[PDB]
C-alpha cells in the first residue's frame, strides 16, 4: 500500500541488481519525455540583387543565402531543370556541373565560418552573368538550435 | 575564270590564303567587340544584350578556329608547298582539290547568315545541349550545317594530301628525305580523317534532337554523351591546327641557322607520338561533369605524357639554332617568338591536366589565357613566319623589312599585354563567357582591353608591308622550292627531279 | 572568400580540399619556373653567341644521343613525380567515412538557384547516466 | 678546270663552339631557376605557416567556450541536485 | 569539233595572251606576274581596302541588325 | 496489507512504474519541457548506400523511392523499415522528381510490379 | 585542238605517268549547290512553306553536277589518260574515304553502346524500355544476313574472274542481291512496333540502320555504274575494284550493326 | 566506230552535258541562293 | 593509238586461264552456300508481309512519342507509320 | 648499272649507274630541256639532300663536298630503264 | 645551305646585314611602335568615354567612401559579421569579426 | 621508314602504359555496378553491395595509405 512502496525503496537500498533494474526503468521513463523527431524542410530560391548598398558586392550578392554548419560532413546533390549550370564556390573548392537528369553528389566540410561567394560556371543563356552563389557558414550548435527552428511547421 | 575553274595546287593554295586572311579580319573585328564590352564593369556598347554577346563570342571562336588557322596552314601552305617539296608535278586528284576549297565560302556564308536570323546562335563554339536544343528557330541549324560543310572540306583535303604523299613522290626519294613540313601535313591529314567524322556524327545527332524529336541528348537520353563525342573530335582538332606550325618553324629555323634539323628521326617520332596520344586524352575537357574517379584518374595521368614529345621538339629546335650561323630576319623572329611563347602556353596546360587543380580554374579566364597562348603565339606566329619567308615565291611581291619589324613588335606587345593579365583574372575566379564582372576585376580587364587595341593596330600595319620584289637566278638549295624562280611557272617542275644516291 | 583588386593568385580557402588543390598547384609551379627559366636563358645565350658576326661558318651537329636521352628521361620523371600526388588528391574527393549530417539539393534554373532540404531533427539526453544517478539518490532517500 | 663544291661546315669541336661552354651555361641556368623556385616555395611555406597558426588560434578560442558551456551545465546540475534534495 | 572528247581531255589549245592578260600565265615562266598588270598598285590597294572594310564591317552590321530588331 | 514478501510480479511491476513515474514527472515534467538544457540535438539524413558508388546518385534516389512502396505493399504501412525508406528517399530526391513520380503512378505509367 | 594532244604528249605525257587536268567548272557549282540545299534543309526543318521544294532543288543540282563530273572522269578513263600508278592512286583514295566512313559508323555505334548499357532514371532504368518490342535476330534480319553474305561472295567472284560473261553475271547478281536488301529493310521499317520518336532504342536503331541502308544504296549505284562501263568495252580498270572494295566495306559494317543492335539489344 | 546512241559518254552528248548545264545550272543556283537567303532571313518558322 | 596509257604500258607489267576458273569455283562454293536459301526465304517473306496485324496499344509513357516540337516536318505521325500504336486516349 | 631488282621500271636510270663522277670522268645527266634540277645526297650522311641546277654546255659541277661531278646532255628521249635496256639485256 | 641564304638576301634587299642582332635600327622601330601604341590608346580612351550606356552606382565616389569606411566586412543574417579573406589581410584566428572583436 | 632512335623506346614505355590503361579502363566499365539494364539487379543487396564495393576498392586501395597520410603534394607543406 504505502509500506510496500517503502519496502520497494528498502529493496532499492538492499539489492544492487534491483537498484540497477529500477535505474534502467528510470532511464526508460526519461527517454519517454524526450520530444519526438520532427522534419526540417525548406524550398526557397536565390536571386541576384539588382541594386546593392555599401557592404554588399555588385553582381555577386543574392537575396537568399545557403546556410551551412561548420565541422560537419555535408552532402550536396546538384541538378538542373532546363539547361546546364555549374555550382561554383571558389573559396570552398567545389565546382560541379548541374545536369538535367543527373544527381551529382559532393562531400564537403567547412573549416571556418564566413561568407563565401561564387558564380555559375557553365554557359546557359543571356543572363549567364547574373546567377551568383553565396554560402553563409555558422557554427553547428547555432545551426542546430536556432536556424533549424525557422523551418519547423 | 582562272580563279573559279582552277585545277592547279598553287592557285588553290593562294585562294586558301586569301580566304584565311578574310576570316582573320572577321575574327579580329568580332574580338574588338568582346574587349570593348569587357573593358569596364557594367554595360558597354552592347547595351546589356547578353544573347548578342553570346552570339559574338560563338561566331568569333568558330571563325578563328576553323576559317582562319586551318585555311592558312593546312589548306594554304600545304597545297602550295607539298607537291613542290616532294617533287610531285601536281596533286593526286586536282578537281577534288578545288571542291575542298569551294565548300568553305558556303560554310562561311551560312555561319555569317545565322547571325542575322532570329536572335542568333549564342551557344559557344562547342554548342552544348540542351542550350543548343532550346534555341528556337533557324540560326543553330545554319551554324551546324556550316560546321558540316567545313568538316567535309577538311576530309576531302586530307584524302587528297594522303594520296599525294604516298604515290607521287620523286624518284629515289623515300620517307626519310621529305622535309618535316611534309611529315607534319601528312600527320595532320591522318588526324583529320580519323577525327572529323565523329564530329559529323555528333552534329547529325544534334540535328535529330533539334528537329526530329529524337532521344539522343534529351530528357530520356544522356547529355554527357555529346561531350564525349564532341571532345573526342575536339582534342585532335587543336593538334590539327598546330602541327603545320611546327613544320613551318622547323623550315624557318633550319634555313637561317645554316644548319639541318637536329634529330630528324626524333622529330618524326615526337610528331607521331603527339598524333597518337591526342586520341586517348579527350576527357580532360570534362573534369567537372561528374565522371567517376577512376576515369578522371586515367585522363589526368595520360594527359601529362604529351609534355615529353613537345619538349623534345622545342629542345631540338634550340639545338638546331645551337652552333649555327644565325641571321635574324622577320621570319626568324616569328619562330624565336613561337618557341619562347609556345612554352608559356604549354606549361599552363600541364597545370590544367591535373584534375584537382582543374576544379578551381575550369571555365575561368585561366583557360582562355592558356589557349590564346597556344593559338595566337603558336599558330598565328607560325602563319606570319611563313608569310614573310615564302611570300616572294608565292605572291610575287617582296616586303619592306622595317615595317615588318614594326608589325612584329606591335603584335608582340599587343598579344602579351592582352592574355597575360587573364591568368590573374582566372586564378582569382573570373568565369568565362560573361560580359559583366565583379567590381574588383576592373584593372586587369582594362589592361587587357588596352592590349587588344595594340593588336588591332598591328593588324592594320601589316597591310603596309608589301612592296615590289627583286628577282635573281637560283643555283642550289636544300629544298626544292628555293631552286625555282619567283614566281614559278604554272607547271612547276617541268621535268620531274630525281634523287640520286652517291655511288661507292 | 571574395576576390580582391589587382589579385594575382587564388582566393583564401575554408576547406582542406581547396587548400590541397592550391598546394598541388604551387608544387607544379615549382617545376614550371625552372623549366621556363632554363628555356629563356639558354635561348638568349644561343642567340647572342651564335650570331653570324661571331661565326665564320657553322658546325655540322645533327645528333647527340646522350643529350636526347637526357631531355627525354628528365621530363618523364617530373611527370611521374607530379602525378602521384595528383592521383592521390583525385581519390580523396570522396569523404564519406563519417556520419553525414546534412543534405542540400541544389537546382539550377534560368536564371537563379534553388535550395532544398528534407531531414529529421531528433533530440538525445546529454549524458543521461548522471541524471540516472541523481534520480537514484533522489529515490534512495 | 671544273666547278667545285665549297666547304660549308666545320666539324663539331673546332668551330665557334669550343669557347661556348655548354655545361657552364646549363649550370648557371639551373642555379638561377632553382633559386627562383626555392624563393617561390619559401613564400608558399611562409603562407602555410600563417594558416597553421591561424587554425591553431581558432582551436584555442573554440576550446574556451565549450569548457564554459560544460561548466554552466554542471552548475545547472548542482542546482537540480539541491532541487530534489530540499 | 569544239565538243569532241579531245577538247574535254586535252583542253583547248589556246596560245598566247588569253583575253585581257598582259602576260602568259599558263605557259610563261611565271604563273603570277604582278609587275605587268597596268596600274597594279592602285588596284592592289583598292582591293586590300575593300577586303579590310568588309572584314571589319560585317560584324558591325550584324550587331546593328540584331539591336534594331529589339528597338521596335 | 500485501508486503514485498507476498506481492506478485505484476503488482511489483506496477509499483515500480508508479515509483519511477511519480518522481520523473517532477524531474523532467509530464511532457518534457524541462530537459531543454540537458538535450542534444542531432540531424538525421540518408545513410551511405554501398550499392551506389558513383558520383551520380539518381539511381539511389530511384531505388529508395521504389523500396518505400515495396515495403508499403509487403510489411504494412506503419512498419519502421518503411518509414526508414520514406525518410531515405525524401532526403535524397528533389521534390519535383518525387511529384513527377506520383503523377506517373496516379496516371498508371509506373513500371513497378506493386 | 589537234595540236593540244600534241602539246600534252610533248610536255606532260612523255615525262611522267601522272594525269594533269584542264580547268573544270564542277567543284564551284557543287559547293554552291550544297549551300542552296543547306538553306532548303534549314527551312524544311521548321516547316516553312516552299522549304522542302528548295531542299530537293538543291539536292537535284548537286546530283546533276556529280553525274556530270563522273561522266568526265569516265571519258578521261576511256581516252587512256590513266596509267597503272594513277589507278593505284584511285584505290588508295577509296581506302582513305572508307576509313573516314568507318569512323563515322564507329561514332554512330558509340551512342548505341552508351545509351543501351546504362538506362537512366528517365527510362525507369529498364533497357529496352517497357512498351518497346525489340526486333529479333531469329527472323528476317537473319535472311538479310544470308543475302548480304551471298552478295559478298558474288562480288568476290567478279574480282578474280577473267571471262566477261561471268564478270557481268556476278556484278548483276551482287547488284540484285543489294536491291533485295533495301526492299526488305523497307518492310522492316513499315512493320516495326516503334518509331524514331519512341525512346533512345528507336532513335538509335533507326538512325544507324538508315545510314547503313543509304550506304547500301550508294554502293549499289556505284556497282551499277561500274557494270555499264564493263558492258561496253570489257574493261573497267579502277571503277570495278574500288566499287568491290566499297561493297566489301558495307558488308563489314553490317556485321557490327547486326551484332550490336539486333543481337546485343542496344 | 566505238560509240552508240545508247552510250552515255557519246561525244555528241558533250554539248548538252558540259556546255548547256554550265550556264543553266549556273543561273539556277543564283536564283535558288537568293530565294533561300530571303526565305531564311525574312521568314517565320511554324515549327 | 598513241595514248598515255599505251605509252607507259610496257613499264607496268601485269602480275602474271584455268586458275581463274579454279578461283571462280572456289568463291562460288561460298556463294552457293548462302545464296539460294536466302533468296528463297526473302521471296517467301515478300508474300507473308503486310497481312498480319498487331493490336497491342502502348501506354503513353514519357519516353514514348516525344514531341519536344509540335509534329514532324512532314506531318503529324511518323514517317513510314501506317498505324500508330501508342494510346492517344489514356484512360 | 646497279642491280635493277626492286626498282620501278619507269624511273629513268642513270641514277642507278655504277660510276662515281670525277672531274675527268663525270656522270652524264640526260635532259629534255637546257636545264634540269637533280638531287644529290651527302656521301657521309644519307639524311642530307642538296638540290642543284645543271645547265647545258657548262663545265662539270659538284653539288656536295666530296661528291660526284655532273654534266647535262640535251637529248630527245631519256631511257626509261627497267624495260628499255634490261628487256634488251645485253 | 649558304647559297639559299645568299639567294634570299638578294630577293630581300631591304633586310640589313650590318653585323648586329637587331638589323633594323632601333631609331626606326621605337618611334613607330610608339605611334602605334598612341593610336591604340586613343581608341581605348574613346571606348571608355563615348561608348558606355550604364556606369554602375557602386563605382561612384560616395559609394566608394562608404565602402572604405566598412572595409572587407560581410554581414550575416544568423550570426555576427565576419572579416572577409582572413589570410591575405592577416586577421588572427582568435578574431572572427569586428563586432565580436570589441577592442580593449 | 627509318631506324627508331634510342629516344623512341623511352617514349614508347609511357605510351604503352597509357594505351594499356585506356584498354583496361574501357574493359572494366561493362563489369561495373551501374551498367545493369534491370531494376531486379538491386533487389539482391548482398551481391550488389559486394560488386559496388569491389568497384570502389580497385585502383583506389593503392592510394588509401597516402590519403590517410595526406600525401597530396610533392613537398611537405605541413
Ligand atoms: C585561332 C584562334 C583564336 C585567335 C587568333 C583569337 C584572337 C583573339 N581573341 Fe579569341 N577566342 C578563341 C580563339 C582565338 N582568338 C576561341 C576558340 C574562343 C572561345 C569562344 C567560346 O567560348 O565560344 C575565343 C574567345 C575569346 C575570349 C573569351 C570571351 C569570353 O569568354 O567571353 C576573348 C577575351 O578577351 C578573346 C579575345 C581575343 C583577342 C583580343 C584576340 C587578338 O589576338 C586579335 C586577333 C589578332 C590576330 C593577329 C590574329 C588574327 C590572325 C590573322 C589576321 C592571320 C591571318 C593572316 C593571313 C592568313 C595572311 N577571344
Ligand atoms: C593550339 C591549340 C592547343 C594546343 C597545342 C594545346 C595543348 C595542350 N593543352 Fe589545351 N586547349 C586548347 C588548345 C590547345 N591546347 C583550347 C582551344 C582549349 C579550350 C577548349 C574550350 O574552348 O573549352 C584547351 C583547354 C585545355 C584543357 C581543358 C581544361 C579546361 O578547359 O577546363 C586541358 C586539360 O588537360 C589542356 C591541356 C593541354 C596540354 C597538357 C597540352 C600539351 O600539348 C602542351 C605540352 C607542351 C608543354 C608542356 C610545353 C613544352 C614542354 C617542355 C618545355 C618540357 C618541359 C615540361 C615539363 C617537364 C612538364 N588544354
Ligand atoms: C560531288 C563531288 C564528287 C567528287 C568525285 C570524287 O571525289 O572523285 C575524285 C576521286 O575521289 C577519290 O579519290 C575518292 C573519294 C571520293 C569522295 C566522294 C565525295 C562524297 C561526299 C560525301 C575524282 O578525281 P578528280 O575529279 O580530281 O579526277 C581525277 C581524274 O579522273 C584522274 O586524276
Ligand atoms: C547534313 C547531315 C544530315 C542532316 C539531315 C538528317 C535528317 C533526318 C531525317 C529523318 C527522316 C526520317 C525519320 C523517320 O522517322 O524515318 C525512319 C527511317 O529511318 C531513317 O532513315 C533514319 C536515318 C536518316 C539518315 C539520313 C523510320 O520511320 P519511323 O521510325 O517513324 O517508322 C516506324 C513506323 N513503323
Ligand atoms: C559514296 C560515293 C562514292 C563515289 C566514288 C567515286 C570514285 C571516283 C573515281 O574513282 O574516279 C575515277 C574513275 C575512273 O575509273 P576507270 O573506269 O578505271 O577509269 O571515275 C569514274 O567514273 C568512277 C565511277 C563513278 C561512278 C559514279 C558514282 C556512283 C556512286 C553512287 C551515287
Ligand atoms: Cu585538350
Ligand atoms: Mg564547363
Amino acid at each position: 500500500m504505502s509500506e510496500s512502496k517503502d519496502q520497494l525503496k528498502e529493496k532499492l537500498k538492499a539489492d544492487p541488481s534491483f537498484r540497477a533494474e529500477l535505474k534502467d526503468r528510470i532511464k526508460n521513463a526519461l527517454l519517454s519525455k524526450v520530444p519526438a523527431s520532427v522534419p526540417i524542410s525548406y524550398n526557397f530560391d536565390s536571386y541576384m540583387l539588382t541594386e546593392v548598398q555599401p557592404g554588399q558586392l555588385r553582381v555577386l550578392e543574392v537575396d537568399e543565402r545557403l546556410v551551412l554548419p561548420t565541422n560537419t560532413l555535408i552532402r550536396l546533390l546538384v541538378t538542373a531543370s532546363d539547361v546546364l549550370h555549374s555550382w561554383a564556390v571558389p573559396a570552398l573548392g567545389v565546382k560541379m556541373d548541374a545536369v538535367p537528369g543527373r544527381l551529382n553528389q559532393v562531400w564537403m566540410s567547412i573549416n571556418r565560418e564566413g561568407v563565401f561567394y561564387g558564380q555559375c560556371s557553365e554557359l546557359c543563356g543571356a543572363n549567364h552573368s547574373f546567377m551568383p552563389i553565396v554560402v553563409e557558414a555558422i557554427s553547428p550548435r547555432q545551426f542546430l538550435t536556432e536556424y533549424v527552428k525557422k523551418w519547423i511547421s | 575564270m582562272r580563279w573559279l575553274y582552277s585545277t592547279s595546287h598553287k592557285d588553290i593554295g593562294l585562294l586558301y590564303l586569301v580566304f584565311a586572311f578574310f576570316g582573320g579580319l572577321l575574327g579580329t573585328s568580332l574580338s574588338m567587340l568582346i574587349r570593348y564590352e569587357l573593358a569596364l564593369p557594367g554595360r558597354g556598347l552592347l547595351d546589356g544584350n547578353g544573347q548578342l554577346y553570346n552570339v559574338i563570342i560563338t561566331g568569333h571562336g568558330i571563325i578563328m578556329l576553323l576559317f582562319m588557322v586551318m585555311p592558312a596552314l593546312f589548306g594554304g601552305f600545304g597545297n602550295w608547298l607539298l607537291p613542290i617539296m616532294i617533287g610531285a608535278p601536281d596533286m593526286a586528284f586536282p578537281r577534288l582539290n578545288n571542291i575542298s576549297f569551294w565548300l568553305n565560302p558556303p560554310a562561311l556564308a551560312l555561319l555569317l547568315l545565322s547571325t542575322l536570323v532570329e536572335q542568333g546562335p549564342g551557344t559557344g563554339w562547342t554548342a552544348y545541349p540542351p542550350l543548343s536544343v532550346q534555341h528556337s528557330g533557324t540560326s543553330v541549324d545554319l551554324a551546324i550545317l556550316s560546321l558540316h560543310l567545313n568538316g567535309l572540306s577538311s576530309i576531302l583535303g586530307a584524302v587528297n594530301m594522303l594520296v599525294t604523299v604516298a604515290g607521287l613522290r620523286a624518284p629515289g626519294m623515300k620517307l626519310l628525305h621529305m622535309p618535316l613540313f611534309v611529315w607534319a601535313i601528312a600527320l595532320t591529314a591522318v588526324l583529320v580523317i580519323l577525327a572529323v567524322p565523329v564530329l559529323a556524327a555528333a552534329l547529325v545527332m544534334l540535328l535529330t534532337d533539334r528537329n526530329i524529336n529524337t532521344a539522343y541528348f534529351c530528357e530520356s537520353g544522356d547529355l554527357i554523351l555529346y561531350q564525349h563525342l564532341f571532345w573526342f573530335f575536339g582534342h585532335p582538332e587543336v593538334y590539327i591546327l598546330i602541327l603545320p606550325a611546327f613544320g613551318i618553324v622547323s623550315q624557318v629555323v633550319s634555313f637561317f641557322s645554316q644548319k639541318p634539323v637536329f634529330g630528324l628521326t626524333g622529330m618524326i617520332c615526337a610528331m607521331g607520338a603527339i598524333s597518337l596520344l591526342g586520341f586517348i586524352v579527350w576527357a580532360h575537357h570534362m573534369f567537372t561533369v561528374g565522371l567517376d574517379l577512376d576515369t578522371v584518374a586515367y585522363f589526368t595521368s595520360a594527359t601529362m605524357i604529351i609534355a615529353v614529345p613537345t619538349g623534345m621538339k622545342i629542345f631540338s629546335w634550340m639545338a638546331t639554332i645551337y652552333s649555327g650561323r644565325v641571321w635574324f630576319t622577320t621570319p626568324m623572329w616569328f619562330a624565336v617568338g613561337f618557341i619562347c611563347l609556345f612554352t608559356l602556353g604549354g606549361v599552363t596546360g600541364v597545370v590544367l591536366a591535373n584534375a584537382g587543380v582543374d576544379m578551381l580554374v575550369h571555365d575561368t579566364y585561366y583557360v582562355v589565357a592558356h589557349f590564346h597562348y597556344v593559338l595566337s603565339m603558336g599558330a598565328v606566329f607560325g602563319i606570319f613566319a611563313g608569310v614573310y619567308f615564302w611570300g616572294n615565291l608565292i605572291t610575287g611581291l617582296g616586303y619592306h623589312e622595317g615595317r615588318a619589324m614594326v608589325h612584329f613588335w606591335l603584335l608582340f606587345i599587343g598579344v602579351n599585354l592582352t592574355f597575360f593579365p587573364q591568368h590573374f583574372l582566372g586564378l582569382a575566379g573570373m568565369p568565362r563567357r560573361m560580359f559583366d564582372y565583379a567590381d574588383c576585376f576592373a584593372g586587369w580587364n582594362a589592361v587587357s582591353s588596352f592590349g587588344a587595341s595594340i593588336s588591332f593596330i598591328s593588324v592594320i600595319v601589316f597591310a603596309t608591308t608589301f612592296q615590289e620584289a627583286v628577282r635573281t637566278v637560283p643555283r642550289t638549295a636544300t629544298t626544292l622550292e628555293w631552286v625555282l624562280l619567283a614566281t614559278p611557272a604554272h607547271h612547276a617542275l617541268s621535268q620531274v627531279p630525281v634523287l640520286r644516291t652517291a655511288s661507292s | 572568400d571574395s576576390p580582391q583588386p589587382w589579385q594575382l593568385l587564388f582566393q583564401d580557402t575554408a576547406t582542406s580540399t581547396a587548400q590541397a588543390m592550391i598546394d598541388l598547384h604551387h608544387d607544379i609551379f615549382f617545376f614550371l619556373i625552372t623549366v621556363v627559366t632554363l628555356v629563356f636563358y639558354m635561348m638568349f645565350q644561343i642567340i647572342t653567341k651564335f650570331h653570324y658576326s661571331k661565326v665564320l661558318k657553322p658546325e655540322k651537329l645533327t645528333h647527340h644521343t646522350t643529350m636526347e636521352v637526357i631531355w627525354t628521361i628528365i621530363p618523364t620523371l617530373i611527370v611521374v613525380m607530379i602525378a602521384i600526388p595528383s592521383l592521390t588528391l583525385i581519390y580523396s574527393l570522396d569523404q564519406h567515412t563519417e556520419r553525414p549530417g546534412l543534405t542540400v539539393k541544389i537546382i539550377g534554373r534560368q536564371w537563379y538557384w534553388s535550395y532544398e532540404m528534407h531531414d529529421h531533427l531528433q533530440h538525445k539526453l546529454l549524458d543521461p547516466d548522471r541524471l540516472v544517478g541523481i534520480a537514484e539518490k533522489a529515490l534512495v532517500k | 678546270k671544273a666547278v667545285y663544291a665549297p666547304s660549308e661546315y666545320f666539324k663539331y669541336g673546332e668551330g665557334a663552339s669550343k669557347h661556348f661552354g655548354f655545361a657552364k651555361h646549363v649550370a648557371i641556368a639551373m642555379t638561377v631557376g632553382l633559386g627562383l623556385s626555392f624563393a617561390w616555395k619559401t613564400w608558399h611555406w611562409n603562407e602555410k605557416r600563417y594558416i597553421a597558426q591561424y587554425y591553431a588560434d581558432m582551436a584555442r578560442r573554440e576550446a574556451r567556450e565549450d569548457a564554459a558551456r560544460k561548466s554552466a551545465l554542471a552548475d545547472k546540475y548542482k542546482q537540480l541536485e539541491e532541487e530534489l534534495l530540499s | 569539233e569544239k565538243y569532241s572528247h579531245e577538247e574535254v581531255v586535252y583542253g583547248d589549245g589556246h596560245h598566247g595572251l588569253r583575253k585581257g592578260y598582259t602576260y602568259d600565265f599558263e605557259h610563261g615562266p611565271h604563273y603570277l606576274q604582278p609587275e605587268k598588270i597596268p596600274n597594279f598598285w592602285s588596284k592592289f590597294y583598292a582591293g586590300t581596302g575593300a577586303l579590310y572594310a568588309v572584314g571589319l564591317g560585317v560584324p558591325l552590321f550584324a550587331v546593328w541588325w540584331q539591336q534594331s530588331k529589339l528597338k521596335a | 496489507k500485501p508486503t514485498l514478501e507476498s506481492l506478485s510480479a505484476d503488482e511489483l511491476e506496477e509499483l515500480k512504474n508508479e515509483v519511477v513515474s511519480e518522481v520523473v514527472d517532477k524531474i523532467a515534467g509530464e511532457d518534457g519541457t524541462k530537459l531543454a538544457d540537458f538535450l542534444e540535438p542531432e540531424l538525421i539524413t540518408a545513410p551511405y548506400d554501398p550499392r551506389f558508388p558513383n558520383r551520380n546518385q539518381a539511381r539511389h534516389c530511384f531505388v529508395r523511392f521504389n523500396e518505400y512502396y515495396k515495403c508499403l505493399y509487403e510489411r504494412g504501412e506503419e512498419h519502421p523499415r518503411c518509414q526508414f525508406y520514406q525518410k531515405a528517399y525524401q532526403s535524397l530526391c528533389p521534390s519535383e522528381w518525387v511529384e513527377s513520380w506520383q503523377e506517373l503512378r496516379e496516371k498508371g505509367l509506373w513500371t513497378g510490379k506493386y | 585542238h589537234q595540236t593540244a594532244k600534241e602539246f600534252y604528249m610533248e610536255h606532260i605525257g612523255k615525262r611522267h605517268p601522272f594525269h594533269v587536268l584542264p580547268p573544270s567548272p564542277w567543284p564551284m557549282l557543287a559547293g554552291w549547290g550544297t549551300y542552296v540545299s543547306c538553306l532548303g534543309m534549314a527551312a524544311w526543318f521548321h516547316n516553312m512553306p516552299t522549304g522542302g521544294a528548295l531542299m530537293a532543288f538543291g539536292m537535284a543540282n548537286i546530283a546533276w553536277t556529280a553525274i556530270t563530273w563522273w561522266r568526265d572522269c569516265a571519258i578521261e578513263g576511256d581516252m587512256g589518260m590513266h596509267t597503272e600508278v594513277v589507278r593505284k592512286n584511285f584505290i588508295s583514295g577509296m581506302w582513305a574515304f572508307i576509313v573516314s566512313e568507318a569512323l563515322l559508323f564507329v561514332g554512330l555505334l558509340w551512342a548505341c553502346l552508351h545509351l543501351g548499357m546504362s538506362p537512366s532514371v528517365a527510362l525507369q532504368m529498364q533497357w529496352p524500355p517497357v512498351g518497346i518490342e525489340p526486333i529479333g535476330w531469329d527472323k528476317r534480319a537473319l535472311v538479310m544476313s544470308a543475302v548480304l553474305a551471298a552478295s559478298y561472295y558474288s562480288a568476290n567472284v567478279a574480282m578474280v574472274a577473267k571471262d566477261p560473261k561471268v564478270v557481268m553475271g556476278a556484278l548483276a547478281t551482287t547488284i540484285g542481291l543489294g536491291a533485295m536488301f533495301l526492299a526488305d529493310q523497307y518492310l522492316e521499317y513499315n512493320e516495326t512496333p516503334f518509331t524514331i520518336t519512341d525512346s533512345p532504342y528507336g532513335t538509335t536503331f533507326f538512325v544507324t540502320t538508315g545510314f547503313h541502308g543509304m550506304h547500301v544504296l550508294l554502293g549499289s549505284l556505284y556497282l551499277t555504274a561500274a557494270l555499264m562501263m564493263y558492258k561496253r568495252t570489257h574493261n573497267a580498270g579502277a571503277a570495278l575494284k574500288s566499287s568491290i572494295l566499297y561493297w566489301h566495306f558495307v558488308d563489314i559494317v553490317w556485321i557490327a550493326v547486326y551484332g550490336i543492335i539486333y543481337v546485343g539489344q542496344y | 566506230d566505238s560509240y552508240k546512241a545508247t552510250d552515255f559518254t557519246n561525244p555528241k552528248y558533250n554539248y548538252f552535258f558540259r556546255e548547256l548545264t554550265a550556264r543553266v545550272q549556273g543561273v539556277l543556283l543564283t536564283g535558288g541562293s537568293l530565294y533561300g537567303t530571303w526565305l531564311v532571313v525574312f521568314g517565320e518558322a511554324q515549327r | 593509238g598513241e595514248t598515255i596509257d599505251k605509252y607507259w604500258a610496257p613499264y607496268f607489267p601485269k602480275p602474271a586461264a584455268d586458275e581463274a576458273k579454279k578461283s571462280v569455283n572456289k568463291e562460288m562454293v561460298g556463294f552457293m552456300l548462302l545464296g539460294p536459301v536466302g533468296v528463297a526465304f526473302m521471296l517467301y517473306d515478300f508474300a507473308v508481309g503486310l497481312e498480319e496485324e498487331h493490336h497491342v496499344t502502348i501506354p503513353p509513357y514519357p519516353w514514348m512519342r516525344i514531341r519536344r516540337l509540335p509534329g514532324m516536318p512532314w506531318g503529324q505521325d511518323g514517317l513510314f507509320e501506317g498505324h500508330p500504336r501508342v494510346a492517344t486516349t489514356w484512360p | 648499272y646497279r642491280p635493277l631488282g626492286d626498282k620501278e621500271l619507269w624511273h629513268e636510270a642513270w641514277m642507278y649507274e655504277d660510276k662515281f663522277g670525277t672531274e675527268e670522268d663525270p656522270i652524264i645527266v640526260p635532259s629534255l630541256e637546257a636545264e634540269r634540277i637533280i638531287g644529290v645526297t651527302d656521301p657521309e650522311d644519307e639524311t642530307l639532300v642538296v638540290w642543284g641546277i645543271l645547265k647545258d654546255g657548262e663545265p662539270p659541277r659538284q653539288f656536295v663536298e666530296n661528291g660526284e661531278f655532273y654534266v647535262l646532255k640535251h637529248v630527245e628521249y631519256i631511257k626509261k630503264v627497267g624495260d628499255v635496256l634490261e628487256a634488251i639485256e645485253g | 645551305a649558304r647559297a639559299q641564304i645568299e639567294r634570299w638576301a638578294a630577293e630581300h634587299p631591304t633586310a640589313p646585314r650590318v653585323g648586329r642582332i637587331f638589323e633594323v635600327p632601333l631609331g626606326y622601330v621605337v618611334p613607330r611602335v610608339a605611334a602605334g601604341i598612341a593610336a591604340a590608346g586613343c581608341l581605348w580612351y574613346m571606348n571608355n568615354t563615348f561608348l558606355q550606356t550604364y556606369r554602375p552606382e557602386s563605382l561612384s565616389k560616395e559609394f566608394l567612401e562608404e565602402q572604405a569606411k566598412i572595409g572587407e566586412v560581410a554581414q550575416r543574417m544568423n550570426a555576427p559579421p565576419v572579416y572577409l579573406n582572413p589570410f591575405t589581410n592577416r586577421i588572427p584566428g582568435s578574431i572572427l569579426g569586428p563586432e565580436d572583436a570589441k577592442p580593449e | 621508314p627509318f631506324k627508331l632512335p634510342l629516344d623512341a623506346y623511352i617514349l614508347m614505355l609511357p605510351i604503352t602504359y597509357a594505351s594499356a590503361a585506356f584498354v583496361a579502363m574501357c574493359c572494366r566499365v561493362p563489369t561495373a555496378d551501374p551498367e545493369t539494364s534491370s531494376i531486379a539487379y538491386y533487389e539482391d543487396e548482398q551481391k550488389s553491395a559486394a560488386a559496388a564495393q569491389r568497384y570502389d576498392n580497385s585502383f583506389k586501395q593503392f592510394f588509401d595509405a597516402r590519403i590517410r597520410n595526406h600525401k597530396v603534394g610533392v613537398f611537405q607543406n605541413w
